[PDB]
Formats: structure tokens, C-alpha cells, sequence
């Protein structure tokens, strides 16, 4: 399992695959445990918001555009580690969450308008 | 009450492709879901597409779902209805329309009430 | 129409809620187009939370300071041998006392002025004075080099809540309101404590404001929001040389040493001519609510302490007592004689003394007038208002009366044609 | 694009467009610290009401319980398109609670007819 | 309608009833603050727990984890109808982190699964 954080140094490709490791260390002096909390509850408004609610690994319907990070997947997925995708697509971030966000809105009309029908 | 305006197109050979198109006037185009209707020159009326209001969901009928795309705009207040592999059988006089699915907020409706002028679609 | 439920979470909607506020400073406001939301300044509990958090802050500052126990003596006062003009005379003593230092047994003959109400007679043989807070509290000393200057405070509300600010013009204090807002943060609202006059404050836009609760209740104080302000200068002309002891390890006393000159009072500047002019504004905003041809009278402020029936504020440091009789008698420059204090009893406590270290020099301040706090006489034909303040909410309403803060209820529940399967 | 509250007095078919602007100002010494655990309460109650009912990470969440005209005698046309979701608000202050309630029993139904369906082989 | 608790008493099937009667009840100087952050603290992990498993936002949480006939060798007709969920966790303690790593694998398991379903053409 190597534990918390020991997956940082490998490839996303070995790092995805221990997720839970990390989540399990963010929950577990008053500041830092509100701190803690509301760190933890962005995080989850931010995948609630999304339609990622209660997943680690969620697919979402927006396409990634080349001028993020142009790289292929043999790339990304199997040479480069997170820290450093994380470092790459650092300027990007805030737009690719907007669009999650928007795309989520629209599904859920597309949904109340697919549960409409008698 | 309102103005339903087609375009239509030529003839077209077994196997090509033919776009036809629809624009609105008179009422607030965003606001109402639209459809096709095809009728057959000696035939009775064929729902052949629905669209809703924001074009976000296209509903059509089995013989038509991998040949026919129904595509909308609101900024043009223009729909279109771009046909492939289309066939003899496919001969017919095309309508759009105002009416069918509502999205949810609104009252149901489940019907067409505005009706276009039509448009020949001819297959050789 | 087979309607279901259908939940919405996100929903921008509100409730009125009492909440606690937490402060910000210097080291957005979205426009609610089509919402009219009804305002009470009267049931703001913004009001009351200003007012302990103001409180609150003031122990906190004045806690760790000298405690002036070794001043609760006896006062040997003599008259001030300088040269005192007419109105002067014994409104300031030379006082000699024996007060300790470092070493636990050696003590250090002092003389010091103080002001006249500063100390109170006694019928000792042998001292004529002592401090009027002895027999009531132990008297703090404000730490030096510490300002009293009122600094601008933003209230914020918690994440969950925001606080609706009302941007119509000439409103009044309560009731409806169309043009609104909602911010997270106030505007910077500085913490000014006076009486009678408002000083340093929001200004109205088009016209004078007469706010008030039940205005046919004369037990209520109108608070007057002005739209011009009116320059008041206020000078202490007395070049005070302040001297410093210890008295004792790790304590300072601060005292008046001499007055270099001539001793003057101390006095404010009100423009003859602008304030009548305000004056005029204030009436014919008044007439509205007693009648056109009902007579309106301004009269001093008769009744109280020294606290409420002056206008009481802090220049510089020093806390002055203005007595505001040529601004308040009339019926439809101006230099008023100012008394200055250095043991303060602030808002309504008695056994909360501080003492005022004085300021080496000549204090100068150039405030505005910026509204006023009136009451009226109760019990025909003419109608007699008069300076009226020393709560201290009213400073506080006369800013945060355009600020209310609401719940957000982001839950609700609607029919939609939607059904779950 | 029109901010927090900013729809809050346009209609309620508009306003249901502003749900996550409304949703990601709800999270964000001794008074702050008070301030920020109640911010926390108040979010963490509404979210565990909205999960007994089944609408967990929703924004739009619908549900079976029908709607009974008692609760308010109006059509879509008008709730939707020509009313506020603040004057929605103060006209169901009654009978909230009942639909709430109404729709924990409807998630406990539906989570015990899940549960013997999948059990079902 | 027994109140909180009221099913403790009660066997697993009749208490299995009540869930949202014991779940509302879990969220509702300094001194007062350290137990409302440790009420949110139980109840986050407890929430986090839940969402590891694949079980966010549901209450009866059916998984893909077979039972050990080690961990309890009774059959449903003594757990749930002659046994109360006291006596039950007094059995099964000794072998619930166990079962806690088994869905936690499951779910992972699971999630690539799904992913790798969602990425065919
Ligand atoms: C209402 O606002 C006016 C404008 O700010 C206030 O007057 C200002 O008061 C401050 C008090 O600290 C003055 O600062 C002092 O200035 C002297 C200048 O020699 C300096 O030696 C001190 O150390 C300190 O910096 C400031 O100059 C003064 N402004 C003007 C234009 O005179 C006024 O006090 C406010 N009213 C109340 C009741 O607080
Ligand atoms: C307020 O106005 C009076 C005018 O009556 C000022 O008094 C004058 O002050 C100057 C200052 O040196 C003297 O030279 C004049 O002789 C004074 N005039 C009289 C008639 O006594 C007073 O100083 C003003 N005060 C402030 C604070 O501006
Ligand atoms: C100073 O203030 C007092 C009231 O606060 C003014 O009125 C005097 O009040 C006392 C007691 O109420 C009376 O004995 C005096 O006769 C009052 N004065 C007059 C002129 O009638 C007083 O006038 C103020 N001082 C100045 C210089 O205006
Ligand atoms: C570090 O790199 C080596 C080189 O391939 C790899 O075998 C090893 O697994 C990596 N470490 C981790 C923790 O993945
Ligand atoms: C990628 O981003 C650029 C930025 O302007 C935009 O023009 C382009 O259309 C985007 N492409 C996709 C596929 O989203
Ligand atoms: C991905 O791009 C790089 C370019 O540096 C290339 O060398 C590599 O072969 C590409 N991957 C695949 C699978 O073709
Ligand atoms: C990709 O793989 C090559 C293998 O030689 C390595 O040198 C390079 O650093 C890798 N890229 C990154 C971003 O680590
Ligand atoms: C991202 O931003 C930093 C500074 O904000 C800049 O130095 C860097 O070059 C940027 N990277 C890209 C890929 O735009
Ligand atoms: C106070 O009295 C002492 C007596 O020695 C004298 O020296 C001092 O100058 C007096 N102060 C004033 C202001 O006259
Ligand atoms: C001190 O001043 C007061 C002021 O009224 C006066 O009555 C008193 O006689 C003066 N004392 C002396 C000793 O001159
Ligand atoms: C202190 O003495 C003054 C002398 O006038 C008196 O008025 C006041 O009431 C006294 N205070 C107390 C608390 O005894
Ligand atoms: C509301 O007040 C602001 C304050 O400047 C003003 O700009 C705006 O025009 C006002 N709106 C209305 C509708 O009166
Ligand atoms: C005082 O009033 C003047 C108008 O003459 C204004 O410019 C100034 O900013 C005001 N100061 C304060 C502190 O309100
Ligand atoms: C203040 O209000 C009065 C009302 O009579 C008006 O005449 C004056 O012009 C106003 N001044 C400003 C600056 O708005
Ligand atoms: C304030 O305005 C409201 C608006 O209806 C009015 O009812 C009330 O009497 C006014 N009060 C005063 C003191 O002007
Ligand atoms: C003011 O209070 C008195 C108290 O009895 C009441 O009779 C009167 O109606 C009140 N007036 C207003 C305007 O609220
Ligand atoms: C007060 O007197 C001292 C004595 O040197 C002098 O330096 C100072 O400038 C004087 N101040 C005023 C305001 O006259
Ligand atoms: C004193 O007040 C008058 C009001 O007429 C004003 O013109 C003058 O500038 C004020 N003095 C100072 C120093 O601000
Ligand atoms: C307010 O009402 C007007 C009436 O036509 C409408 O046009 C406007 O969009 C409404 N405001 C909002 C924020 O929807
Ligand atoms: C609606 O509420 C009323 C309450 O008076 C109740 O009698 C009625 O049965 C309810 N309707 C349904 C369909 O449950
Ligand atoms: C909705 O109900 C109101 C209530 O009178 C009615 O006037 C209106 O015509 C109704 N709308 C539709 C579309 O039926
Ligand atoms: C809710 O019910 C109470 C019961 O008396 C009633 O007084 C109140 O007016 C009702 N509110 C609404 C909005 O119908
Ligand atoms: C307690 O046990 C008796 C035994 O028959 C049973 O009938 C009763 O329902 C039990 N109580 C509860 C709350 O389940
Ligand atoms: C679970 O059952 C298997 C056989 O199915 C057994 O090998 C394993 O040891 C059991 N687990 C425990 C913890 O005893
Ligand atoms: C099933 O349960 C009954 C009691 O209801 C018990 O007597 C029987 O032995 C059990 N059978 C098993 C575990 O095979
Ligand atoms: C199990 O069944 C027996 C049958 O008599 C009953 O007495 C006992 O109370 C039951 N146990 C529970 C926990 O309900
Ligand atoms: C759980 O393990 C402890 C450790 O020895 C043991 O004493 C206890 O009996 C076990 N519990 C059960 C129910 O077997």
C-alpha cells in the first residue's frame, strides 16, 4: 500500500490506483481542526457541484482541449508523475473547473427535462 | 399567430445528404420546444423528430436515429434537420413545428400547435 | 397537472436572523435588481453587537496599563500662578501630593495640574483634594503612545449569511425598501463616541433625514442625518508641557507639568452662517411630522450630568465638554466654551474609570457635523427640541441603519412535472 | 454572471439557473472560530437532509411525492414564470415541515424496494 | 415514531426501520466548541467512510463484498428477526475493519471497473 503520500513519486498511472490512501488522511488547535473541515467540505462542494459526488474517479462529459497540455495519454498516464501534471496544468485550472461546473448545470436540466417525460 | 418559414432543398441521389432548415418569427423561438413531421405525398402525417427548447435533447424515431440530425439555434432563431443515406422512400413533404415535449417548469403539452408552410424533400 | 415535489438546493432566498459578526480592516456588492426588503434600524442587531464589540475592545486596550494606585492620596491645591483669563479662574488647580517610586519605601513630592472636575473638595486638615473617582473605582491609566483615534471597521457576516444594504435615498429608517443590495463586509464605519453631534460619519445624499422611532413618542431621541456637513474646529490653546515619573517597577504616570503662555479655554468653532442654514434644513425637514405652521424651538440641553448635557467628544486625546448653548437657541462664528476632563467614565459605567494622559502641545481637530441627536419636550402650538445622546447606540444606529442581516436559506421545494424512478 | 442573490428577485424559472452561485457562497478569535463552526452546522444539516432524501450531491433533485393542492393551488405557468422564489417561500412556510417528512418516508419506501430488488436473483 | 433509540431494543429487521430517526439526531466556551468539532469530526469520517465504500447518500447500502461464514455463522432468520443491533455489533467487532478493507477494495475495484466500462466507444 506504501502509505499516505508514498504513491507522489510514481506515475499517475500507479498513483490513481491509491486514492483512498489519501483520503483517509485528510480528515485525521480548535483553528486547525475547523481549517481541516472546511477545507474538506470545499473540496467536496467543489465534486458535489460537479456531478462527482460520491466518487475518487469520475468521468465528466468536457473535452480536453489541446492547449491545456497537448500531450497523449502514454504520456501523462504512464511517464509523468502528479506533482508535475499538477505543475503543468496549474495556469489551466480554474478554467477546466468553470467548465465542469457548466457542464453539470446543464445535465441537470437535460435530466429534469429526461424525468419529464410521462 | 405566428410565422413558420422553410427552406427546402433539390434532388438528391440515393445515398447523399440534404439539409433543410426553419425559421421562426413572432414569438420567443427559445421558449418552446420544436419537431419535424414528414407526410408522404399520398400518405397520412409521420412524426419523424422532436427537439427540446434549449437543443439539448433530440428524440427520433428508429428508422431515422443513425441518418437524421435535428440541430437548433436560438441566437438565429433557425432549426435544421441535416439527412443522410437518405432513400425513394424518404420523399415526402417536411414540416416543422411548434409544440410536443415541454421541459418540466412548464405546462404539459404533448402536441403540435404551430405549423410551418412545408418544404418538398424529392429523392431520385 | 400531476405535479411532484422537486427539490432545490442553491435557492436564493432568505430569512431575518440575529448572528454574530466578526470585524475586518485595511491592514464585493451585487445590486438585487426587483427586491424590496423591509428595514428596522430600531431591531438591528448589528447595533448591539457594535456596541460590545466597542466595549469589549476598550477593556481589552486599557487591561494591561498603570494602575494609578499610589494617586488615591491626599492633594495639597493651590491655585495656578500663571496668568488665567476671565473664565478660567478655578477651573484648574496646581496640586501637590507625595507619590512612590521604584524603591517601596522612598516616595517624591509632585506637583502636577489638574482640571477642577478632575478633583473633588475634602475637610482635611491638611489636603484640601482628592481624585472624584476614589470613592467609586480604581482609575486605569490609558497605556501611552496608544491612539484614540476611531479607526474604520468592517462588520463581515459568516459564510451561510449576508447582510442587505439599503441604497435608497431619504429613507427613513424602517419600512420598505426597493433599492437594495447585498454585500459580505459594511462600509468602513469609524467608531466615534460622542454625544448631541454626530462627527465623523455617513452624510445623506439629497436631503436632511429625520430618523426616528414613534417620532409622536417625545421619549424618543431623532436622530438628524445631515446632507452638508458643517466644519466644526476645535482647539485646547494652552502649550502644555507634560512631565513623566515612575511609580514603580515597570509603572509611568503621566501628569501636566506647566502651560507655557497665558492660559486660554479651550473652544469650538462653529460657522455662524452654515449652521443657520443647517438649522433651516433641519426645520423644514421637521415641519413634515408636527405641521407646516406649527412653531419649532431649539433649546439647550437642561437636565443631566456633564456627560449628557455637553457635547462630549475626543480631540487628539484629550476629552472635551462643549457647551453647546449658542448652536441650540432659536426660534422659528460661533465659539463655544469647552471644559476638558482627564478622568473619564465612558457609556454608562460607574466603576470603570480611566485617566486621560495629557498631550504635550496645543490640540487642534477640524471635524464635521454630520448629524445630530435631538429629543423633544412633551406635552400646542410650539414644539422645543434640545441636544439629547450619551447611550451611545444612536452614534452607531446613525451607520448601520441602512445594513440588515439575513439567513440564507439555500433549500426549498417547488412543483415541477418530474418524477423520481 | 449576476453574483450571489442576484437573481434572487427575478423568477424562480430563472433564478433555478443561479444554483451553484448560490451553493459556493455557503461555505465561504473566538468569534470567528464560533462563526465558522456554525457555517459548518448549517451546511452539514441541510446536506444530511437533502441525503435522507435520496437527492445527495444534487442541485435539482426530483422526487415521487406528489404535490397536494392544498400546499398551494397554482399552475406551473404562474409558480415558474411569473413568481419569486422569496414570495414562494413566504407562501409555504406552512406546510414545509409536512413535505419534508413526506419525502423522508418516500426515500425509506424507495431504499427498502432498492434494497429487495437487488437481493432479487 | 419511537424516538431516538426507541429501536434499540428492537431486532435488526424492525430497527433497520428507524434509520433516519437515529441520523438526523448525529449533528444536533471553548469548551462547547471542541464538541460541536468533535460531533463534526465523527460524523465527516463517518460520511467519508461511507463515500469510500461506494454507499454516499444512502442509508441501506448493498455491496459486492460476500459474506465470511467466520465472521458469523448465523442465518438471517436469527440475525434479523431474533437479534437486536447491539448483540450483533458485540459479535461482529472483532471482525469489522476487516470488512471495512474488503469494501474499501471492493469500491476500488468497482471504480476502475466503471471507468474502464465508460471508456469504450
Ligand atoms: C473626524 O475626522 C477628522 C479628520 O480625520 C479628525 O481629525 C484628525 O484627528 C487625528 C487624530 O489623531 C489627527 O491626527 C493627529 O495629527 C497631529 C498633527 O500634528 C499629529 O501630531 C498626531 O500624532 C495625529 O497624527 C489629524 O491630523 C486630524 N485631522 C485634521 C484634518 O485635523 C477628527 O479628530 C475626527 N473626529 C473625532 C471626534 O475623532
Ligand atoms: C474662533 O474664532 C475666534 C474669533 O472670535 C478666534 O479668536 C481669535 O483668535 C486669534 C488667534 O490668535 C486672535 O488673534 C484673535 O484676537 C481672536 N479674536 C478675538 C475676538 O478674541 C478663535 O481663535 C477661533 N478659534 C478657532 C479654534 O478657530
Ligand atoms: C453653559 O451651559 C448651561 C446649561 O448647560 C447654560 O445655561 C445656564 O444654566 C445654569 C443652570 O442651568 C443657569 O444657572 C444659568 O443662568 C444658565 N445661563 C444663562 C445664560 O441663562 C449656560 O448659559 C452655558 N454657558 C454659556 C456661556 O452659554
Ligand atoms: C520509483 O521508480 C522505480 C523505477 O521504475 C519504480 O520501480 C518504483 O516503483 C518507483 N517508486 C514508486 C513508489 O512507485
Ligand atoms: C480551447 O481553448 C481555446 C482558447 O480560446 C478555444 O479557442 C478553443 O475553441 C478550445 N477548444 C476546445 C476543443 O475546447
Ligand atoms: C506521444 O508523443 C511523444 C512525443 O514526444 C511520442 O514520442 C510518443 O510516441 C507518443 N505516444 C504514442 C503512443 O505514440
Ligand atoms: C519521460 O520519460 C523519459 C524517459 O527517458 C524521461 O527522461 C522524462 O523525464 C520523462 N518525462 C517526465 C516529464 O518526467
Ligand atoms: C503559469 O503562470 C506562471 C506565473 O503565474 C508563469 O510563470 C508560467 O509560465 C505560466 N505557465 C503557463 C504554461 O502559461
Ligand atoms: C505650582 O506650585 C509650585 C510650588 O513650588 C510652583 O513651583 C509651580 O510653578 C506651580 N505651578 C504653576 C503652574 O504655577
Ligand atoms: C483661587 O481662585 C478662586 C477662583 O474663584 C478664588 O475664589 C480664590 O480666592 C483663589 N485663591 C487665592 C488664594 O487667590
Ligand atoms: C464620591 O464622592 C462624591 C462627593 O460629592 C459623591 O457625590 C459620590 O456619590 C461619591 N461616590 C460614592 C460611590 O460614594
Ligand atoms: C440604486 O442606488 C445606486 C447607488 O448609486 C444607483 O446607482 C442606482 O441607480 C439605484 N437604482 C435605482 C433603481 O434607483
Ligand atoms: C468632512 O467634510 C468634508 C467636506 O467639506 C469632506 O471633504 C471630508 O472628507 C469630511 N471628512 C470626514 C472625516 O468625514
Ligand atoms: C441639502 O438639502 C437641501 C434641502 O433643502 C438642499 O437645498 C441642498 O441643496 C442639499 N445639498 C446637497 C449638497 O445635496
Ligand atoms: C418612516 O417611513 C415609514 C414608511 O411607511 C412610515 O410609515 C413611518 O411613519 C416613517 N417614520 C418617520 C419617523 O418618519
Ligand atoms: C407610540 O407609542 C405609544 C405608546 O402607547 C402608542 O400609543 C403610539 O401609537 C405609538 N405611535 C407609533 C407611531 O408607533
Ligand atoms: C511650547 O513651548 C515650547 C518651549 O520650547 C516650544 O518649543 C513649543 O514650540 C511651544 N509650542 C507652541 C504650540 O507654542
Ligand atoms: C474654522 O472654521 C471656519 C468656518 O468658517 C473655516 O472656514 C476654517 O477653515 C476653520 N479652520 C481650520 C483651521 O480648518
Ligand atoms: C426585473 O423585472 C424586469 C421586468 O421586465 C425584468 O426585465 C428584469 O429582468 C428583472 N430582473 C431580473 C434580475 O431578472
Ligand atoms: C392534501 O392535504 C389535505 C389536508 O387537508 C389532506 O386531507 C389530503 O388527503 C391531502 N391529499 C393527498 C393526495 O394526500
Ligand atoms: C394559470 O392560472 C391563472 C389563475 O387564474 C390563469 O389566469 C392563467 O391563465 C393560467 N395559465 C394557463 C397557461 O393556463
Ligand atoms: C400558517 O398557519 C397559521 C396558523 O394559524 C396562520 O396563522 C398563518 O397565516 C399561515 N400562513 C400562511 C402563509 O398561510
Ligand atoms: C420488546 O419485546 C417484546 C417481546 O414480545 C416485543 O413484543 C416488543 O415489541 C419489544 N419492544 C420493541 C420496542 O421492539
Ligand atoms: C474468510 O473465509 C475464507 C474462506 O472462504 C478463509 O480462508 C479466511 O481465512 C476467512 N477470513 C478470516 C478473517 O478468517
Ligand atoms: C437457521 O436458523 C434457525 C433458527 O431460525 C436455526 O435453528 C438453524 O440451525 C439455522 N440454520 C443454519 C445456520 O444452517
Ligand atoms: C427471540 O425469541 C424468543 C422466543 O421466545 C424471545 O423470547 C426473545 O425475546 C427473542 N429475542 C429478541 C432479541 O427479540
Ligand atoms: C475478540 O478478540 C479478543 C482478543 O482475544 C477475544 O478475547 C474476544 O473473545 C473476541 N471476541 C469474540 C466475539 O470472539
Amino acid at each position: 500500500s506504501l502509505g499516505f503520500l508514498g504513491a507522489a513519486g510514481s506515475t499517475m498511472g500507479a498513483a490513481s490506483m491509491t486514492l483512498t490512501v489519501q483520503a483517509r488522511n485528510l480528515l485525521s488547535q480548535l483553528q486547525a481542526r475547523v481549517l481541516a473541515v472546511e477545507h474538506y467540505l470545499r473540496d467536496q462542494q467543489l465534486l458535489g457541484i460537479w456531478g462527482c459526488s460520491g466518487k475518487l474517479i469520475c468521468c465528466t462529459n468536457v473535452p480536453w482541449n489541446s492547449s491545456w497540455s497537448n500531450r497523449n495519454l502514454s504520456e501523462i498516464w504512464d511517464n509523468m508523475t502528479w506533482l508535475q501534471w499538477d505543475k503543468e496544468i496549474s495556469n489551466y485550472t480554474q478554467i477546466i473547473y468553470g467548465l465542469l461546473e457548466e457542464s453539470q448545470n446543464q445535465q441537470e436540466k437535460n435530466e429534469q427535462d429526461l424525468l419529464a417525460l410521462d | 399567430e405566428v410565422q413558420l418559414v422553410e427552406t427546402g432543398g433539390g434532388l438528391v441521389q440515393p445515398g447523399g445528404s440534404l439539409k433543410l432548415s426553419c425559421r421562426a418569427s413572432g414569438y420567443t423561438f427559445s421558449s418552446f420546444a420544436m419537431s419535424w413531421v414528414r407526410q408522404a405525398p399520398g400518405k397520412g402525417l409521420e412524426w419523424v423528430s422532436l427537439i427540446n427548447d434549449r437543443g439539448g435533447l433530440t428524440f427520433y424515431v428508429d428508422s431515422v436515429k443513425g441518418r437524421f440530425t435535428i440541430s437548433r439555434d436560438n441566437s438565429k432563431n433557425t432549426l435544421s434537420l441535416q439527412m443522410h443515406s437518405l432513400r425513394d422512400g424518404d420523399t415526402a413533404v417536411y414540416y416543422c413545428a411548434t409544440g410536443g415535449m415541454s421541459s418540466a417548469l412548464q405546462s404539459s403539452k404533448y402536441y403540435f400547435d404551430f405549423w410551418g408552410q412545408g418544404a418538398l424533400v424529392t429523392v431520385s | 397537472e400531476n405535479l411532484w415535489v422537486t427539490v432545490y438546493y442553491g435557492v436564493p432566498v432568505w430569512k431575518d436572523a440575529e448572528t454574530t459578526l466578526f470585524c475586518a480592516s485595511d491592514a464585493q456588492e451585487i445590486h438585487l435588481e426587483n427586491v424590496t426588503e423591509e428595514f428596522n434600524m430600531w431591531k438591528n442587531n448589528m447595533v448591539e453587537q457594535m456596541h460590545e464589540d466597542i466595549i469589549s475592545l476598550w477593556d481589552q486596550s486599557l487591561k494591561p496599563c498603570v494602575k494609578l494606585t499610589p494617586l488615591c492620596v491626599g492633594l495639597q491645591c493651590t491655585n495656578v500662578t500663571n496668568n488665567i483669563t476671565d473664565d478660567m479662574r478655578g477651573e484648574l488647580k496646581n496640586c501637590s501630593f507625595n507619590a512612590t517610586t521604584e524603591l517601596r519605601n522612598k516616595r517624591q513630592k509632585v506637583y502636577s495640574l489638574f482640571y477642577r472636575l478632575d478633583i473633588v473638595p475634602m475637610v482635611d486638615l491638611w489636603t484640601n483634594y482628592r481624585l472624584i473617582s476614589c470613592n467609586t473605582s480604581a482609575i486605569t491609566q490609558a497605556c501611552p503612545k496608544v491612539s484614540f483615534e476611531p479607526i474604520p471597521i468592517h462588520y463581515c457576516a459568516p459564510a451561510g449569511f449576508a447582510i442587505l444594504k439599503c441604497k435608497d435615498k431619504k429613507f427613513n429608517g424602517t419600512g420598505p425598501c426597493q433599492n437594495v443590495s447585498t454585500v459580505q463586509c459594511t462600509h468602513g464605519i469609524k467608531p466615534v463616541v460622542s454625544t448631541q453631534l454626530l462627527l465623523n460619519g455617513s452624510l445623506a445624499e439629497e436631503e436632511v433625514i429625520i430618523r426616528s422611532e414613534n417620532i409622536t413618542n417625545n421619549a424618543k431621541n431623532i436622530l438628524v442625518q445631515l446632507n452638508t456637513s458643517v466644519q466644526i474646529n476645535c482647539t485646547r490653546p494652552n502649550n502644555n508641557t507634560v512631565k513623566s515619573i515612575r511609580i514603580g517597577p515597570g509603572q509611568a504616570f503621566y501628569y501636566t507639568g506647566d502651560i507655557i503662555g497665558d492660559i486660554r479655554q479651550a473652544h469650538c468653532n462653529v460657522s455662524k452662517a452654515t449652521w443657520n442654514e443647517t438649522l433651516g434644513k433641519v426645520v423644514k425637514q421637521l415641519r413634515k411630522h408636527f405641521g407646516n405652521n406649527t412653531i419649532i424651538r431649539f433649546a439647550q440641553s437642561s437636565g443631566g450630568d456633564l456627560e449628557v448635557t455637553t457635547h462630549s467628544f475626543n480631540c487628539g486625546g484629550e476629552f472635551f465638554y462643549c457647551n453647546t448653548s449658542g448652536l441650540f437657541n432659536s426660534t422659528w462664528s460661533i465659539t463655544l466654551p469647552c471644559r476638558i476632563k482627564q478622568i473619564i467614565n465612558m457609556w454608562q459605567r460607574i466603576g470603570q474609570a480611566m485617566y486621560a494622559p495629557p498631550i504635550q502641545g496645543v490640540i487642534r481637530c477640524v471635524s464635521n457635523i454630520t448629524g445630530l441627536i435631538l429629543t423633544r419636550d412633551g406635552g400646542s402650538t410650539t414644539e422645543t427640541f434640545r441636544p439629547g445622546g450619551g447611550d451611545m447606540r444612536d452614534n452607531w444606529r446613525s451607520e448601520l441603519y441602512k445594513y440588515k442581516v439575513v439567513k440564507i436559506e439555500p433549500l426549498g421545494v417547488a412543483p415541477t412535472r418530474c418524477k423520481r424512478r
